């Protein structure tokens, strides 16, 4: 029903701040809760952060505070995540996924193809 | 939908109901008693209308009056099912019965149905094209030279549809035979206007042999001889003959010689007038 | 935070067997639970949410069940297509923890 | 009652029920205490009388607000939310579910209307998401000054207090029309005894006598059957043919 | 389960409905006979004729 699309890989030195784009297209917009999740090549996934556009609640991991940031745009209809101050233990696969009001806000319902983001010198 | 256009114009035909269209008036159980029963009948000897199909292709939409007989005179199940229902359109409620080759389905929904509904193995079914509020659905085992005479009775009565049937191996033939009941259903719609479905051969589609009548009930008196075994044998319409008329009142099938005062006698009236003072003033109520 | 495990880390199943997967949390977690599952290189999908409730579209093979601080994801009998990793996660309490991932494979 | 989630108080739902057999006194076993106020009709004799249809009507609302959910009511919920009619037949059961609608971080799929142009008839639905202008200059759809989101959100968590926790309402609503009822509850039934004057009940028909095994054969579709005299004489049994 | 407390409490209060709130009621019950009648209401008498 709902498809999203993710930027392309992304390949940068540690000392920077890395913009990642969401699109989702289907049903209507208000409704639809954005979520974040990492997946290292080297071991399974870990959640950073879910955004409420429509009600304005965003909730970071912990170990996340000070580094990334997630908005939204209704105009565009589009997610945005942007983390700073990259380390190179940070580079992996970064996932988009989408809740539904009709379900829950907490859960994945749909997911992007990811974009793999590489740091190094 | 397809509209059809190879229709052969020709008036309806008119023939005689025999004796006709009698059924079980209740659940009670009688035997070796004679029983007089007022109710909704067919009157013996009365016209009953007849249809042919064959390229006679005869589906027009006929009233329902306040029950209908509905008999068919057919072979290898060319009759499919019955539409009922007050404007045929999506913006009332209707009822479709349908028994196709698999079962028999009864359904209650805003039909919209075609202009020529029917059936086209045979799986084209140009019925109706949707389906928006549907609020009862049933699931029934089949009701299946010409050899099916098959014989209904429709009644809409306090919001219950009641549907007598029956079958016999052989215009209509001379004989007796009770209709025993089929099916009761809740429907709580009205019904008005109703239309047949039929089922067409594809091969570009023939139309077999097929003869059906309609005949329309009243409100009547009958006397009902129940046998010993429970099984209705005989019937006397008690407002058809003088002679019938003096059996009902002596409650026996023969009557020795005599006189006998059976009824009254009297006519009724032609018009109706009314005569009322020529006043054109208008009271003063807005005044209070 | 909540720490949960997946068990066992790794299963051996073969076409038309009957499997389960078990997935337990530290403490209470009361029934807010998901589960998904993910082919080697493609995107996560959701099966089960609430540990209950079955996602349109999955077969109703999969059944999860737990009331809290254990639950269970079983398959009736399995296909080809059901070889992946299996993710719970947790969505009680802030810091939604996921799992280390149950991958089932052939027997070679 | 065993749904996994229910709808938003906003956004009702609706539910029809017709052609069946309803057994309430289940209802009485959802809580040790809740409540179950009805309208109209003695709970305890809703077992024996029966209806055409059967409205059932869920969702989940704050614990001290379960009050606005009855006629002739006023507040938030009654007048932007649900509203009952005044000549209202029901009933009514609320019962608390904290362990199963809370969570430790905070629910927030539960939403409510705040602010609406006018009040809402008996039995209706909005669900228009538009923006609420408060004051007199058009915004456009931008939450800054006089414009608000209509909707709001019930932030349940366990610590809340009792007048805070989520509770999940039924409204089940009946009437009368010239349809035949056919929702209709149970009637129960006694084991049978043979030959000895007894007072027995066929399907509501009375009698006194002895039952004795009978030679008669009915047809499939009889019922009952009456001798000469015009009385009831043999029967059949609903249970065994 | 499948054991419940006869006895309910009418939670009266003010903002209630027409239809929920209190009532008093008090009924009156007479035994009209023969036997010699011990409350007659206001009446006068009259010389014995
Ligand atoms: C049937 O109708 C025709 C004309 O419509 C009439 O002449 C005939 O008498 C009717 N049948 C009977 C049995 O009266
Ligand atoms: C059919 O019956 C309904 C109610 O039973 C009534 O309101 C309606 O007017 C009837 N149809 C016609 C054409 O009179
Ligand atoms: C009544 O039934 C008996 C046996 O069932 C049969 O012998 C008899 O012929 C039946 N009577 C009639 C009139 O069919
Ligand atoms: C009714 O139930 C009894 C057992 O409870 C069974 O023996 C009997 O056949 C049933 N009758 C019908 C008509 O289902």
């Amino acid at each position: 029903q709902v498809q999203l699309v993710q930027s392309g890989a992304e390949v940068k030195k540690p000392g920077s701040s890395v913009k990642v784009s969401c699109k989702a297209s289907g049903g209507t917009f208000s409704s639809y809760s954005f979520i974040w999740v990492r997946q290292a090549p080297g071991q399974g996934l870990e959640w950073m952060g879910r955004i409420i556009p429509i009600l304005g609640i965003a909730n970071y991991a912990q170990k996340f505070q000070g580094r990334v940031t997630i908005t939204a745009d209704k105009s565009t209809t589009t997610a945005y995540m942007e983390l700073s101050s990259l380390r190179s233990e940070d580079t992996a696969v970064y996932y988009c996924a989408r809740g539904t009001e009709y379900g829950d806000y907490d859960v994945s319902h749909d997911w992007g193809q990811g974009t793999l983001v590489t740091v190094s010198s | 939908c397809v509209n059809l256009t190879t229709r052969t114009q020709l008036p309806p035909a008119y023939t005689n109901s025999f004796t006709r269209g009698v059924y079980y008036p209740d659940k009670v159980f009688r035997s070796s008693v004679l029983h007089s029963t007022q109710d909704l009948f067919l009157p013996f000897f009365s016209n009953v209308t007849w249809f042919h199909v064959i390229k006679r292709f005869d589906n027009p939409v006929l009233p329902f009056n306040d029950g209908v007989y509905f008999a068919s005179i057919e072979k290898s199940n060319i009759i499919r099912g019955w539409i009922f229902g007050t404007t045929l359109d999506s913006k009332t409620q209707s009822l479709l019965i349908v028994n196709n080759a698999t079962n028999v389905v009864i359904k209650v929904c805003e039909f919209q149905f075609c202009n020529d509904p029917f059936l086209d193995m045979e799986s084209e079914f140009r019925v109706y094209s949707s389906a928006n509020n549907c609020t009862f659905e049933y699931v029934s085992q089949p009701f299946l030279n010409f050899k099916n005479l098959r014989e209904f009775v429709f009644k809409n009565i306090d919001g219950y549809f009641k549907i007598y049937s029956k079958h016999t191996p052989i215009d209509l033939p001379q004989g007796f035979s009770a209709l025993e009941p089929l099916v009761d259903l809740p429907i709580g719609i009205n019904i008005t206007r109703f239309q047949t479905l039929l089922a067409l051969h594809r091969s570009g589609w023939t139309a077999g042999a097929a003869a059906y009548y309609v005949g329309y009930l009243q409100p009547r008196t009958f006397l009902l001889k129940y046998n010993e075994n429970g099984t209705i044998t005989d019937a006397v319409d008690c407002a058809l003959d003088p002679l019938s008329e003096t059996k009902c009142t002596l409650k026996s099938f023969t009557v020795e010689k005599g006189i006998y005062q059976t009824s009254n006698f009297r006519v009724q009236p032609t018009e109706s007038i009314v005569r009322f003072p020529n006043i054109t003033n208008l009271c003063p109520f807005d005044e209070v | 935070d909540i720490q949960m495990t997946q068990s066992p880390s790794t299963l051996s199943a073969s076409v038309g067997d009957r499997v389960t997967i078990t997935c337990r949390a530290s403490q209470s977690i009361s029934s807010w639970l998901a589960w998904y599952q993910q082919k080697p290189g493609k995107a996560p999908k959701l099966l089960i949410y609430k540990a209950s409730s079955l996602e349109s579209g999955v077969p109703s093979r999969f059944s999860g069940s737990g009331s809290g601080t254990e639950f269970t994801l079983t398959i009736s009998s399995l296909q080809p297509d059901d070889f992946a990793t299996y993710y719970c996660q947790q969505y009680n309490s802030y810091s939604h923890t996921f799992g280390q991932g149950t991958k089932l494979e052939i027997k070679r | 009652f065993n749904a996994t989630r229910f709808a938003s108080v906003y956004a009702w739902n609706r539910k029809r029920i017709s052609n069946c057999v309803a057994d309430y006194s289940v209802l009485y076993n959802l809580a040790p205490f809740f409540t179950f106020k009805c309208y109209g009709v003695s709970p305890t004799k809703l077992n024996d009388l029966c209806f055409t249809n059967v409205y059932a009507d869920s969702f989940v609302i704050r614990g001290d607000e379960v009050r606005q959910i009855a006629p002739g009511q006023t507040g938030n919920i009654a007048d932007y939310n649900y509203k009952l009619p005044d000549d209202f037949t029901g009933c009514v059961i609320a019962w608390n579910s904290n362990k199963l609608d809370s969570k430790v971080s905070g629910n927030y799929n539960y939403l409510y209307r705040l602010f609406r142009k006018s009040n809402l008839k008996p039995f209706e639905r909005d669900i228009s998401t538009e923006i609420y202008q408060a004051g007199n200059k058009p915004c456009n759809g931008v939450a800054g000054f006089n414009c608000y989101f209509p909707l709001r959100s019930y932030s349940f968590r366990p610590t809340y207090g009792v007048g805070h926790q989520p509770y999940r309402v039924v409204v089940l609503s009946f009437e009368l029309l010239h349809a035949p009822a056919t929702v209709c509850g149970p009637k129960k039934s006694t084991n049978l005894v043979k030959n000895k004057c007894v007072n027995f009940n066929f399907n509501g028909l009375k009698g006194t006598g002895v039952l004795t095994e009978s030679n008669k054969k009915f047809l499939p579709f009889q019922q009952f059957g009456r001798d000469i005299a015009d009385t009831t004489d043999a029967v059949r049994d609903p249970q065994t043919l």
